[PDB]
């Protein structure tokens, strides 16, 4: 098996390299090694192959390298979109068997702080003729990754149907989560309005809708 | 260049079949079960039809592949629960006397005894008197399907910029939901045609939404 | 350009390795540097290639690494076949151009000395008839590759006509060489008979002829 | 697997024309000049045509191929005698998924405004009561001819075992002779045939020799 660090972090502009060791027996046979890029939701990106060489297209930033049984992903230059999965991998020299690394978490710091644009959707007609009632708050465009989510029936909080999505990196680097109502139709049309709060940091922004 | 299946359904036990379709390089299968690192599985030579493995998978996975059509097939049996992944396929192939490796989009298996649903799709429209700018938020409200992925497009696909579909919420109720928005010109709000497309393969599941008018 | 040494020496049984030293901007640039053998009188062999892969049937003796901008060519368990001349190639990135190194004399030591055997042919008749004469002394079979060679007219001195080959490496990794006697036909059956000395070491043979 | 033409002698200041005849990668060209190391020249990729080179070679050579038959030329003009050495093609391939370069046997060009001079070929016998032991060295002189080099073989190839072809020595009149032996076995001495067969491509010479009986 390959280890690599679960995680490194680096600043803007300097370089950081991620190792990966193994044992004689494989990296250390050949450098039929090779270096994969993940950004969320999508399928691998070849960066390296052969221990050194860059597929076609691929940025010069990125260079390969292989001190002992460890080979290394060295990232001049670091930008914002460096941020992302890497993997390593191996083949036996006979290539007829392969295997991958752990996965490193690599964050560029220094990101600047964004507050949240919220938007609040109402319950539509077609669902409230199917007796029941949605209200959607969709939070976008924030960093850091963390937020906490209010609901409130008129300015009474409400707690109880409230389901709240963990936030997860859009691919500007910033996160995106959203938070759903559920409540009946009755309890919808009860209420003077009902409105969604999101706070960020030094920040809360409320969005409110009615009947 | 590389087109497999769309995502499924199994219950812990069954058999899966996921195709992908095509340099002669083997044609290799990489799993990533979901917040999991990659993890190979094997691979196969269109001619001579030689199969390679990984210990792990060794006996319950058979890859194979049909020359007549350049398609391979990976097949995995006795489906436990932690097989749910997104399984890709993936082949190497040569350009500038360069090497490029070209994946498959992946498609994802989660293996569940939860009966499959499909999602009720409910139009997100604003008041029209309720946005300001020159610009409106409007959408779909994917509710209560299971198992992921969901698929959302606009307009059949020719609508395709300042559109945002969120990341599913898990609801308590062991079903998901989940929401797209385009941003769209307010002053043509009512006139302007937009419709969602929602896919779900799991259960085979396609619905078209008119939001707007 | 790449920088190797011209010549390097060890004993069976241990390894050596041989340098490459190159550039950033070519060795260091990527990792296509392979390694060539050369047998004496034969076409360059490529042993290692991708840095440190071996083609198929290269025995796994053969190892190749790479320190920063220097590629090495490693043979282990040492044995007298590796007794050649070792060069090795970059490419760059674009793979459009290539280079070679300098070239290497691999020596191994402890190759036991072995005296030359001689076979010395008088003129054909057909050679007297083009009123010529060649006697011809053939020395092989020999380490290490220093002889001394000394043509007798009876068991006088006879300095003139004789020609004589530098020793060279034969595929045993023992050497040859010979040796041509020029004189005329009546020269030749004046005297009573000629003789080549061959002179190793400690050893003097002696192959006479007679007309 | 890869076949290239004879060897040659030019004058200095001619042209010459080396052919390879043969997985698709470029023809790649190198030479050696003799005592010296191996040095890169340019290669050609059979189809579009494009050919590279390196700076030193540039534009006084030209790698050509034809593809209706598979072969490819380099070219080299003001030959200078500096140019004298041996000149291979090769070419890389890929079995086991793994990588080889197969090697052309090497074509010798000599640089001299020295005369070509085809050899005169005689015959080393032995007094047949001269040799000792069920075992007796037999063969041919091949001397007076320029330039390098000379290809002995014995009963057209038939006889290959126990044959021993010495470098030339480059006598003083500017002219190399060479010898070869066979050790044969001694009872069939004057009964069996030993015919040498040589060849001396820069001349266009070809001469076989009945040594036995
Ligand atoms: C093809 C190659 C490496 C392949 C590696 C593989 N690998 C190893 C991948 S990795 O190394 O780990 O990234 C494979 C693994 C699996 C499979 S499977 O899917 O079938 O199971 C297949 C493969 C590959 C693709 C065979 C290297 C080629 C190097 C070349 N080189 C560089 C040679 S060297 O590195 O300097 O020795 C080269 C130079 C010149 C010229 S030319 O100008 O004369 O035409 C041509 C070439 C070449 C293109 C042959």
């Amino acid at each position: 098996a390959l280890t690599q660090p679960a995680s490194v972090s680096g600043s803007p502009g300097q370089s950081i390299t991620i190792s990966c060791t193994g044992t004689s027996s494989d990296v250390g046979s050949n450098n039929y090694v090779s270096w994969y890029q993940q950004h969320p939701g999508k399928a691998p990106k070849l960066m390296i192959y052969g221990g050194s060489n860059r597929p076609s297209g691929v940025s010069n930033r990125f260079s390969g390298s292989k001190s002992g049984n460890t080979a290394s992903l060295t990232i001049s230059g670091l930008q914002a979109e460096d941020e992302a999965d890497y993997y390593c991998r191996s083949w036996d020299s006979n290539l007829s068997y392969s295997v991958f690394g752990g996965g490193t978490k690599l964050t560029v710091l220094g990101q600047p702080k964004a507050a949240p644009s919220v938007t609040l959707f109402p319950p539509s007609s077609e669902e409230l003729q199917a007796n029941k009632a949605t209200l959607v708050c969709l939070i976008s465009d924030f960093y850091p990754g963390a937020v906490t989510v209010a609901w409130k029936a008129d300015s009474s909080p409400v707690k109880a149907g409230v389901e709240t999505t963990t936030p997860s990196k859009q691919s500007n680097n910033k996160y995106a989560a959203s938070s759903y109502l559920s409540l009946t139709p009755e309890q919808w049309k009860s209420h003077r309005s009902y409105s969604c709060q999101v706070t960020h940091e030094g920040s809360t922004v409320e969005k409110t809708v009615a009947p | 260049q590389l087109v497999q299946s769309g995502a499924e359904v199994k219950k812990p036990g069954s058999s899966v079949k996921v195709s992908c379709k095509a340099s002669n390089y083997a044609i290799n299968w990489v799993r990533q079960a979901p917040g999991q690192g990659l993890e190979w599985m094997g691979n196969i030579e269109p001619y001579f039809g030689t199969a390679n493995y990984a210990q792990k998978f060794q006996g319950r996975v058979t890859i194979t592949a049909d020359e007549s059509t350049s398609t391979a097939y990976m097949e995995l049996s006795s489906l436990r629960s932690e097989d749910t992944a997104v399984y890709y396929c993936a082949r190497y192939f040569m350009s500038y006397k360069h090497l490029s490796d070209y994946w498959g989009q992946g498609t994802l298996v989660t293996v569940s005894s939860a009966s499959t649903k499909g999602p009720s799709v409910f139009p997100l429209a604003p008041s029209s008197k309720s946005t300001s700018g020159g610009t409106a938020a409007l959408g779909c409200l994917v509710k209560d399907y299971f198992p992921e992925p969901v698929t959302v497009s606009w307009n059949s696909g020719a609508l395709t910029s300042g559109v945002h579909t969120f990341p599913a919420v898990l609801q308590s109720s062991g079903l998901y939901s989940l929401s797209s928005v385009v941003t769209v010109p307010s002053s043509s709000l009512g006139t302007q045609t937009y419709i969602c497309n929602v896919n779900h393969k799991p259960s085979n599941t396609k619905v078209d939404k008119k939001v707007e008018p």
